[PDB]
């Protein structure tokens, strides 16, 4: 009963540190895809 | 009476296994999982797929072989046909390759 | 900076939409091409771009490497003799720090006045020292 | 730490870490060296850089008075990598990794 808790409390641990990493790099996936475009802005004003 | 091939673009990146070509002004363009060729020299052409078509015009390519050979800034010709292999009773008894090859 | 009222109104339109020789699809390099495509077209030359283009071209020989980063067309002087349209461009360009696209933006307005004016282009690729036969 | 030359200006601070802005004409900042921070104008914060990218911003760690680090703060650059003294000298004595007593 203590090695089997141990081993189902490492587990719910490393699940949400996978479950979390999958998303964040879904995430940065999507944001290195998109790409600022031009700025149209009146430059000279400033 | 030439054997005129159909340039879309150069070759601009290469990651690994894959690649991504920019479209020349003003070519017919290329279309989505057809085969295209990369001259990787005046006789010798390198085999890719379209995977993607990017707003960009930008286009990613999964190459197959003559890798080794793929350079940036080398011309691609778009046979503008999907993927065909010899198929029949004459293949049998052979090692092949997914391109066909023997 | 003071740009002309002609450009102030023309950056402030929706050209990027307008018609054009060509249907290229857009990119960053295109947006460029099209404003100086659509500058040069009210006022009905367009070698003045590309003498402009060549300045550059030459000028930028001259220039130390990764100039493009440290830009300031302003306060370069080859840049000074440039059309009113390129040289806001070149501002344009400075601003967002795209100036590394400028040997491409001239290739899409190349392409653009070639359309208009109709002339086919044919690339001949030959050996390095080889283009003294072209007969064939 | 002796300076050489200012090498930009402080941009973005996310915690421990940040972001130089070149300065005109952009010196240039060896890699993997130790920059300081003009937070007041005789003190100077250190700061280890980790990336030059290609727009010509540089990462930078920060080591001490990350508090007192502002974006806008001018940075100079050392042109060395870490040093600390070492010796007899140091015995029985208590230091930080910049070396400081």
């Amino acid at each position: 009963q203590q090695r089997t808790s141990s081993l189902y409390n490492k587990t719910r641990q490393f699940g949400i540190t996978a479950a979390l990493i999958e998303i964040l790099s879904a995430m940065s996936s999507l944001e290195g895809n998109a790409m600022k475009g031009v700025r149209r802005n009146k430059f000279w004003e400033g | 009476f030439f054997k005129t091939t159909e340039m879309i673009g150069y070759v601009h990146s290469i990651d690994g296994t894959i690649a991504t070509l920019i479209p020349a002004p003003g070519n017919p363009g290329v279309a989505y999982n057809t085969i295209i060729q990369i001259q990787v020299s005046p006789t010798t052409f390198a085999a890719g797929l379209v995977f993607n078509l990017e707003k960009d015009g930008r286009i990613g390519i999964i190459l197959m072989d003559n890798i080794t050979e793929v350079q940036s800034g080398q011309k691609v010709m778009a046979t503008g046909q999907l993927l065909h292999i010899p198929v029949g009773a004459g293949v049998l008894g052979k090692v092949v390759n997914p391109l066909g090859h023997e | 900076y003071t740009p002309p009222e002609g450009l102030k109104k023309l950056y402030a339109s929706d050209f990027e939409n307008s018609k054009y020789p060509l249907n290229i699809v857009p990119s960053d390099s295109v947006l460029f091409a099209k404003f100086l495509y659509k500058a040069a077209e009210e006022k009905g030359n367009f070698d003045n771009i590309l003498s402009d283009f060549q300045k550059i071209a030459a000028a930028a020989s001259k220039l130390p490497i990764f100039w493009e980063r440290t830009a300031v067309v302003e306060k370069i002087p080859e840049f000074k003799q440039l059309s009113e349209p390129t040289f806001f461009t070149l501002v344009w360009m400075q601003n967002n720090g795209m100036l590394e696209l400028i040997q491409e933006v001239a290739e899409v307005y190349e392409t653009f006045v070639n359309a208009k004016q109709k002339k086919a282009v044919a690339k001949i690729f030959v050996a390095p020292g080889g283009e003294k036969n072209v007969e064939e």
